[PDB]
């Protein structure tokens, strides 16, 4: 039959995948050190012989969002927030490194530094930091210093043993991995640690996703998807009508 | 040559959208 | 009246083209740069600014448009089709092709370059300057040209369309064929 | 879900440690050799959303 | 389930889960001290467990 | 670096309930969220299966 | 002719003037 | 025509082609 | 023969 039965079911196929990414949105509303994830669609026409009347759509990730998320004051002293742009480098359980905002750190039995993902925080060294297992009171320091003490020691021997390797390179160039940690789009790009990026010890940092973003969204989704499968029903019509030029 | 594919709802989409095997989409040019 | 910043905002797209199609501005701000393709077609524009930069093709078919100056910079491909054009500038940094169909130029700049294709059809043009280059197909039907240059370079085809050729260049070489 | 909330909800947090420290004063009212003690407040870091200057 | 290259075009669309909660965290901050007159019971100041 | 025990007194719990209350807010809001987005959803289907 | 700003279907090149639309 | 028409082409980015 | 074609047999 007429092709524009399949060129608004490609566009009503697009706006579910769109709906499906928005739907991650609201279920990161909660997610500490989440970037919400925009959505968009791209106008792509079939080029070539005769009249140029069919344009395809396609719903891509442009990008994300980068702002900073909500701070949530916890007390707690391995709680870490970014101030303003930067991130924080870890390994995944593969080992590959990558950039991640979730600052709900942690120890565990051998002194190694984990974050809620599970994964290893980078020290200055570019590996893993491992503190002395028989600590007595953790406090980083705003930079990313890591200043602990000894089990027993007097509380005037307070000494520093790591610095957590913050990054802050162009958000345009970084793009989210399978696993929620952004990494370079050029391949073979070290992260090179800065300076200038500051941790709010105490103080845990939420999601970005605006809800209202998203809702707003949602209810236009729908009626571009209303609008497109009424064409499918009109396009079927047509062809029905039509059937009556071989009866003879 | 025999020219050949998958017809409705998955031919008639985009390239990007791989819906389409990689070896079916070769038939759709000629065979022999 | 004139393109001011906020009424250029709203005929903007979003990668940068300029879009101007019936609406009523006569001149541009000089050196005026857009990021794109610049539409003008069908506009009582009757010169272009000074310093003009367009980042990607012009648009000027069926349009008022009678002087271009100097210096202009064009990324994409002139088209000014059905305008008012009656000369071709000098020194006009064209990255694309020439479209010059139903418009009264007579004149053409001396050893002019055309990196695509052009077009003088039904156009008022008595002969073709000396030394002409052209990379893509030129089209000369229902023109007034009967003579062409001594030395002249075409590297795509030649179309005669309707009108008689007698003198032809002492030097040519042709990548394509001729047609009439 | 909303800036507002969490904001504000420092505020709260801020106070709670606030009161705590004036309820160990009249706590130790009576306690010799006892220094008081008061709260220093400071803001937190401020979203960059646009540079000034 | 080829994945990178162009995450920015149709091709490199990638489409999340949803989310979960991973742990239940313990948040051991040491709490207020209640002066109880019963000479029986017992506290801890600073880092330590009673053994049962 | 152990604590010292202190006899007649009691570590009381270190809960925030105005705390539990403000998070409990922001969870209550967002569960209701989701559900308009499945809502959206079924209705977007009732409506193929109907109209179409 | 007709229309004065119709389309071209053939993909943008710069190089070559398309000739499906009724280039008169 | 005496010759099949080429098919249609819908890329994502026009510049690869 | 296209290539990898589902059969219609047990596995």
């Amino acid at each position: 039959m007429d092709r524009a039965l399949f060129l608004a079911m490609s566009g009503a196929k697009q706006n579910m995948q769109a709906l499906q990414l928005r739907a991650n949105n609201l279920a990161n509303v909660s997610t500490t050190g989440f970037r919400a994830d925009l959505a968009q669609a791209r106008s792509m026409q079939a080029y070539g012989e005769g009249h140029p009347s069919r344009v395809f759509s396609m719903t891509e990730r442009p990008g994300h969002n980068f702002a900073q998320g909500s701070v949530i004051t916890t007390g707690r002293d391995l709680d870490v927030t970014i101030e303003g742009s930067g991130w924080i480098s870890v390994l995944d359980h593969t080992g590959k490194e990558g950039l991640t905002r979730n600052g709900n750190l942690k120890v565990d039995q051998n002194g190694m530094l984990t974050n809620a993902s599970g994964h290893l925080v980078l020290g200055e060294n570019d590996a893993p930091i491992t503190l002395p297992i028989p600590l007595s009171k953790i406090e980083i320091g705003r930079d990313g210093t890591i200043s602990v003490l000894p089990q027993g020691a007097p509380a005037e021997e307070f000494q520093a043993v790591d610095r957590i390797k913050l990054v802050k390179p162009n958000d345009q160039s970084l793009f989210k991995d399978t696993n929620g940690l952004f990494r370079h789009k050029t391949p073979n790009q070290p992260y090179e640690a800065d300076a200038t990026v500051s941790l709010q010890t105490g103080a845990i940092e939420g999601s970005n996703v605006n809800a209202v973003g998203e809702m707003t969204a949602l209810i236009d989704l729908q009626r571009q998807f209303e609008m497109q499968v009424k064409m499918m029903s009109t396009a079927e019509e047509m062809d029905k009508s039509s059937d009556s030029l071989l009866r003879m | 040559n025999m020219v050949a594919g998958i017809p409705g709802a998955l031919s008639n989409q985009p390239p990007a959208d791989a819906s389409i095997p990689q070896d079916v989409a070769q038939m759709k040019d000629g065979s022999v | 009246y004139e393109l001011d910043y906020y009424s250029k905002f709203g005929h903007t797209d979003n990668y940068g083209n300029l879009d101007l199609r019936n609406k009523p501005y006569t001149q541009l701000p000089s050196g005026f740069v857009v990021k794109g393709n610049l539409n003008i077609s069908q506009t009582p524009i009757k010169k272009l600014p000074k310093g003009l930069d367009v980042g990607g093709s012009l648009e000027a078919t069926n349009s008022a448009l009678k002087t271009i100056r100097s210096g202009t910079k064009i990324k994409g491909y002139a088209n000014l089709l059905g305008s008012k054009i009656e000369s071709w500038p000098r020194g006009i940094k064209l990255g694309g092709y020439l479209n010059l169909t139903d418009t009264p130029l007579k004149t053409l700049p001396a050893k002019l370059r055309v990196k695509g294709d052009l077009s003088v059809i039904r156009t008022p043009i008595s002969a073709l300057p000396e030394g002409l280059v052209v990379d893509g197909n030129l089209y000369i039907g229902g023109s007034a040209l009967q003579v062409f240059p001594d030395t002249m370079t075409v590297k795509g085809n030649i179309f005669l369309g309707g009108n008689k050729i007698t003198k032809w260049p002492s030097n040519l070489t042709l990548g394509g064929a001729v047609a009439p | 879900m909303h800036p507002a909330l969490w904001v504000s909800k420092t505020g709260l947090d801020a106070q709670q440690t606030n009161i705590a420290t004036i309820s160990n004063n009249l706590a130790n009212a009576s306690t010799v050799g006892y220094k008081k003690s008061r709260a220093v407040f400071e803001d937190l870091f401020y979203q960059n959303i646009n540079q000034p200057g | 389930g080829q994945s990178s290259q162009n995450t920015e075009l149709p091709s490199g669309l990638m489409l999340g889960a949803g989310s979960k909660v991973v742990a239940t965290q313990k948040v051991h901050t040491h709490g207020n001290a209640q002066t109880t007159t019963n000479a029986l019971d017992m506290m801890v100041e600073g880092d330590g467990f009673f053994q049962v | 670096g152990l604590g010292e025990i202190r006899q007649s007194m009691l570590e009381a719990s270190n809960v925030n309930v105005t705390e539990e209350l403000v998070n409990m807010i922001e969870a209550q809001r967002v569960y209701e969220m989701n559900s308009k987005v499945i809502s959206s959803v079924d209705k977007m289907m009732s409506f193929v299966n109907q109209q179409l």
